[PDB]
C-alpha cells in the first residue's frame, strides 16, 4: 500500500503500486522498484534528510527543488548542481560570496560557494591542497559552475588583484588548442584541466596555474562523422588574412586529410574573437605567428601521400604530394628531402611500406600539436605566474564516462579513466562518512570496490592495455587474435563478456573476436574491437624524432608500440591520479535538465542517466553501508512531538530525542545518537516513523517506563553543566597565575 | 584523561551551553552560561582561553575542544572541592540543603523548561531520607547515577 518508485521511459520514475507489476496514479523488475517518500510534496537540502537515499527518491527531490529555482543540493558533502537555463538573481550576487564565508557546510543553503569555501577551510586548517572534482556531459552548466568556485575563492581570500578574471582571459586560448566539434557538443574539451588556485603561507591568493592531461591524440590525424579536429585548424583556414594564408599555403580546411566537416560554426568570427582574446592576454603577432606557423605545417605533413613504386624494397610520396612536403618542410623549418627520406625509411636503413610511413608522417604530427599544446598551456600559465606558493585549490574537469551505439578504442580509454576517478570517488566518499561518524562520537561502511574492472584494464602481463600491447608486436597484429587473446585469459571474469551477451539486441551480432562487454561502474560498455590495435600504435621513429628536434625553426627546437598509446594514456592518468591522491577532495555533480536548453523542463529518465553516468548511482549504493540517513534533533522534535504526551514536548530536542530512544528500547545497533543527529541504517528511519505513528496509548505507557531516567538525566544535565562553569572559571584563573 | 561515564555527563552538559546544537560554542555560549550560575569572566579571558583550543581559529570550539579547555594539572580532591562549589551553586542560602525553590531558580538561570510540579518530582527522586531536600551526599549520588 506504501508508493514506490517504478521505471517511466521518460520521467526515469512513476509513483504506484522476479518482477513486479505496477498501478500508476505494468510489468517492472524487483531491483528498479525503490521505496519513495511518503510526503512528494516536500524537499530537503540534504539527500542525506530522507528516509530512503536512493535513486529515485533523489531524482524526485533535486526535481520539486528545481522546479522553485533550487539548483544546488546535497548528498552529504556532495554537491548535485543542475543548470536553471536562466540567470537566477543575486545568488552569484557579491553580498551572497560574502555569507557563504566561514560558513559550515549545511548551516547555508546548498551552494557552490560553501563546496568553496569548505575546501578553503580545510587547506587552511589542514595544512593540504584541495581538489575539486565536477563531472557532467555536454550542457550541464560546468563551464559556468567552475567560474564561480575561482570568482569566488578570489574576492574572498584574494588581495584585490584578479585571478580568475585573468583565468578568464587566458581561457580562449586553452579552448582553440584543446577543444573540438564531437557529435554531441559543438565545443568540447579533449584534454583533462586542472585549474589550480594557488596560496601563500597565510592562506591569501597569490597566482594560478593550468595542470593538463591526456590531450586526445588521435583526433590531430583521425576524427569520426560528425567529429572535427581542434578548433585552431579550421579557424585559421577561414581566418587568416589574405596575406596571412598566402605565407601559410592555408585554404579551405576540405583541402586537408586532417580536417573532416556545420553552419552554427562560426569559425570566421570565432577566429577574429580568438585573435582579439590574444592580443587581450599580451600575444604579439610574432608568437601568433608561430603558433600558427606549426598549425600549418601539421595540415601539410597531412597531406603527404605515399606509394608502392617496385623501388628494391619500400614505398615513395605521390609526386602529386611534392608540394604538400615542400610547404611542410618550410613551415616545420626541415630539410624537404632530409624530411622526406625520414617519412620512407627508419634507422641500417630499414624500407617503409605505406602503412608504415602513413603512421610515421601521423606519429610526427601528433608529436608536434602535443608539443605545441604544451606549450600552449605554459603561455596561459604566464598570464598570471607566482613565485612560491604552499597549497592550491583546483577544479578538476575531463571528459566523463560516455557509450554509443558504436564503441571504439577512444571510448574504451575515457572509460577507462573515468573508472579509475570513479574508484577515487568512492573512496573519499567512503572516507568522508567514516570522519564524518567519527566527529559525531559513533563503524566501517560496507564496500567492495572496483578495483577487479581496473585490473582486466591495466593489470600486468594479462590487463586488455598488454595484451594490445603484445599483439602489436606480433608479426601480423590482429585485432581478432587480440579480442580472443582477452576472452581466453579472462575466462570467469565478473566484468568481461562476450558481445553476443548483451542486453542489447544490436551487439549480439557482433563475433565473440570482433568485440568484449566491460561492466564498468556505470553500466555494461560493449567495445567492437576492430581497429583497437592500429589505435594503439602511433610511435615515432627516433631518426624522425631527431629531424624535427633539429628544426632551423628555433620556436620548434624549443618544443622539444613498443611504447603504445595505451600504456601512455595509463603513465598519464596515473599522474593526473597522483596529484588529485595528494589532495583532500570535493565533488560537484552537474546534470543537464533537457536537450533544448530550456528552463523548466525535467527530463526524468534523461537525468537519471546521467546520475548513473557520473557515478552517484554508485555513491548511494556505497553510502547504504553505513548510516545513509541521518536529521538533526530539532528536526526530529519539530516532525514527532505531537506523537508523545505533553510532557516530552517540554523537552529540549537533543533530550526529547534522547527520551523517545530510551522509551522505544531502540538498539543502538541501528540507530545512532550523534553529537548533532541521530543516524540511521538503511530502513531503520522509516522503521522508526512507523513505531512513531503507532498505537498512541501503548505508546504512553512505555514514556512511564523512562520516568526515573528521565529525572536523573535532568539533575545530571544541570549538574554537569555547574561543574563545567566551575572549572572554566578554574581554569581563567589557572591561565593567569 | 577522562573515564567514559565522565565524557558521557559532560556531553550531555554541552547541549545547555550549545542551544541550537550545531555542535559548535562560541565566546558568547560561553560568558552567557558562565554568569548565569554566578561567574563574571571578561570578554578577554573567554577569548584567551577559547584561542588555546581553537584549531579552526574561526572562534567557534566543538565538544573535544570544549573538554580540553576544562583540563587542567590538579591537586589532589580539587575536584571535590569543585563538586562542593557545584553544589553551593544549587545550595543558595548555604543551609546545606537543595529545595525546590532553589533547584528552580537554577532550572531557571540555564534555560530549562519545566512545571513546579516537575521540580518537586527531581527533589523527590534525589531525596533518599525523605525530609524533602536535596543534600550533599544525596545530590553526588545523583550526579554520578548510571
Ligand atoms: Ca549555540
Ligand atoms: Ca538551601
Ligand atoms: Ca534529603
Amino acid at each position: 500500500g506504501k508508493p514506490v518508485w517504478a521505471p517511466h521511459p521518460t520521467d526515469g520514475f512513476q509513483v504506484g503500486n522476479d518482477s513486479l507489476t505496477i498501478e500508476p496514479l505494468f510489468l517492472a523488475l524487483i531491483n528498479q522498484v525503490f521505496p519513495a517518500e511518503e510526503d512528494s510534496k516536500k524537499d530537503v537540502e540534504d539527500n542525506c534528510s530522507l528516509m530512503y537515499l536512493n535513486e529515485a527518491t533523489l531524482l524526485h527531490n533535486i526535481k520539486v527543488r528545481y522546479s522553485k529555482d533550487r539548483i544546488y543540493t546535497y548528498v552529504a558533502n556532495i554537491l548535485i548542481a543542475v543548470n536553471p537555463y536562466f540567470d537566477i538573481p543575486k545568488i552569484y550576487s557579491s553580498e551572497t560570496i560574502k555569507s557563504y564565508q566561514g560558513k559550515s557546510l549545511g548551516t547555508m543553503p546548498p551552494h557552490v560557494f560553501a563546496i568553496a569555501d569548505k575546501a578553503f577551510r580545510d587547506m587552511k586548517v589542514l595544512k593540504l591542497s584541495q581538489s575539486i572534482i565536477v563531472s557532467g556531459e555536454s550542457g550541464a552548466g560546468k563551464t559556468e559552475n567552475t567560474k564561480f568556485v575561482l570568482r569566488y575563492l578570489t574576492e574572498s581570500y584574494g588581495t584585490g588583484q584578479d585571478i580568475d578574471d585573468r583565468i578568464v582571459e587566458a581561457n580562449p586560448l586553452l579552448e582553440a588548442f584543446g577543444n573540438a566539434k564531437t557529435v554531441r557538443n559543438n565545443n568540447s574539451s579533449r584534454f583533462g584541466k586542472f585549474v589550480e588556485i594557488h596560496f601563500n603561507e597565510k592562506s591569501s591568493v597569490v597566482g594560478g596555474f593550468v595542470s593538463h592531461y591526456l590531450l586526445e591524440k588521435s583526433r590531430i590525424c583521425v576524427q569520426g562523422k560528425e567529429e572535427r579536429n581542434y578548433h585552431i585548424f579550421y579557424r585559421l583556414c577561414a581566418g587568416a588574412s589574405e596575406d596571412i594564408r598566402e605565407r601559410l599555403h592555408l585554404s579551405s580546411p576540405d583541402n586537408f586529410r586532417y580536417l573532416n566537416r556545420d553552419p552554427l560554426l562560426d569559425d570566421h568570427g570565432d577566429f577574429i574573437r580568438m585573435c582579439t582574446a590574444m592580443k587581450k592576454i599580451g600575444l604579439d603577432d610574432e608568437e601568433k605567428l608561430d603558433l600558427f606557423r606549426v598549425v600549418a605545417g601539421v595540415l601539410h605533413l597531412g597531406n603527404i601521400d605515399f606509394e608502392e613504386a617496385g623501388s628494391t624494397s619500400g614505398c615513395n610520396l605521390k609526386n602529386k604530394s611534392t608540394q604538400a612536403l615542400e610547404y611542410c618542410a618550410e613551415l616545420l623549418g626541415l630539410d624537404q628531402d632530409d624530411l622526406r627520406v625520414s617519412l620512407t625509411t627508419r634507422v641500417i636503413k630499414v624500407p617503409l611500406k605505406v602503412e608504415q610511413a602513413n603512421n610515421a608522417r601521423d606519429a610526427l604530427a601528433k608529436t608536434v600539436y602535443s608539443h605545441l599544446f604544451d606549450h600552449v598551456v605554459n603561455r596561459v600559465n604566464q598570464c598570471f605566474p607566482f613565485e612560491t606558493s604552499s597549497y592550491f585549490i583546483g577544479v578538476l574537469d575531463i571528459a566523463g564516462f560516455e557509450y554509443f551505439e558504436h564503441n571504439s578504442f577512444e571510448q574504451f580509454c575515457i572509460n577507462y579513466c573515468n573508472e579509475k576517478l570513479q574508484q577515487f570517488f568512492n573512496e573519499r566518499i567512503l572516507k568522508e562518512e567514516q570522519e564524518l561518524y567519527q566527529k559525531e562520537g559513533l563503524n566501517e561502511v560496507h564496500y567492495v570496490d572496483n578495483q577487479d574492472c581496473i585490473d582486466l584494464i591495466e593489470a600486468r602481463l594479462v590487463g586488455i592495455l598488454d595484451i594490445l600491447d603484445e599483439e602489436n608486436r606480433l608479426p601480423q597484429p590482429s585485432d581478432q587474435h587480440f579480442t580472443s587473446a582477452v576472452h581466453q585469459k579472462h575466462k570467469d571474469h565478473f566484468r568481461l563478456s562476450i558481445p553476443r551477451k548483451s542486453k542489447l539486441a544490436i551487439h549480439r551480432n557482433i563475433r565473440d573476436d570482433e568485440g568484449f562487454i566491460i561492466r564498468h561502474f556505470a553500466g555494461a560498455v560493449c567495445y567492437e574491437t576492430t581497429q583497437f590495435v592500429e589505435k594503439n600504435n602511433d610511435a615515432l621513429h627516433m631518426s624522425l624524432e631527431s629531424l624535427i628536434c633539429e628544426s632551423r625553426d628555433k620556436f620548434i627546437r624549443e618544443l622539444f608500440s613498443f611504447i603504445s598509446v595505451g600504456n601512455k594514456f595509463k603513465t598519464q592518468l596515473n599522474l593526473l591520479l597522483d596529484k588529485l591522491r595528494s589532495t583532500g577532495a570535493s565533488f560537484i555533480r552537474c546534470i543537464k535538465p533537457n536537450l533544448k536548453m530550456t528552463s523548466h523542463h525535467f527530463e526524468g529518465a534523461q537525468i537519471l542517466s546521467q546520475l548513473q553516468c557520473s557515478g552517484m548511482v554508485s555513491v548511494l549504493d556505497l553510502m547504504q553501508g553505513g548510516f545513509p540517513s541521518r536529521a538533526s534533533f530539532h528536526e526530529l522534535y519539530n516532525m514527532y512531538k505531537k506523537y508523545m504526551p505533553d510532557k516530552l514536548a517540554r523537552l529540549d530536542p537533543r533530550l526529547f530525542c534522547k527520551a523517545l530512544f530510551k522509551a522505544l528500547g531502540l538498539n543502538e545497533i541501528d540507530y545512532k545518537f550523534g553529537l548533532t543527529k541521530v543516524f540511521f541504517r538503511p530502513g531503520k528511519f522509516a522503521e522508526f516513523d512507523q513505531i512513531m505513528k503507532s498505537d498512541p496509548d501503548h505508546l504512553a505507557e512505555l514514556v512511564k517506563r523512562v520516568n526515573h531516567w528521565l529525572i536523573c538525566s535532568r539533575w545530571k544535565k544541570v549538574q554537569w553543566c555547574s561543574l563545567s562553569v566551575i572549572k572554566l572559571k578554574n581554569k581563567i584563573k589557572y591561565r593567569a597565575e | 584523561q577522562l573515564t567514559e561515564e565522565q565524557i558521557a555527563e559532560f556531553k550531555e552538559a554541552f547541549s545547555l551551553f550549545d542551544k541550537d546544537g550545531d555542535g559548535t560554542i562560541t565566546t558568547k555560549e560561553l560568558g552567557t552560561v558562565m554568569r548565569s550560575l554566578g561567574q563574571n569572566p571578561t570578554e578577554a579571558e573567554l577569548q584567551d582561553m577559547i584561542n588555546e583550543v581553537d584549531a579552526d581559529g574561526n572562534g567557534t570550539i566543538d565538544f573535544p575542544e570544549f573538554l580540553t579547555m576544562m583540563a587542567r594539572k590538579m591537586k589532589d580532591t580539587d575536584s571535590e572541592e569543585e563538586i562542593r562549589e557545584a553544589f553551593r551553586v544549587f545550595d543558595k542560602d548555604g543551609n546545606g540543603f537543595i529545595s525546590a525553590a532553589e533547584l528552580r531558580h537554577v532550572m531557571t538561570n540555564l534555560g530549562e523548561k519545566l512545571t513546579d510540579e516537575e521540580v518537586d518530582e527531581m527533589i523527590r527522586e534525589a531525596d533518599i531520607d525523605g525530609d524533602g531536600q536535596v543534600n550533599y551526599e544525596e545530590f553526588v549520588t545523583m550526579m554520578t547515577s548510571k
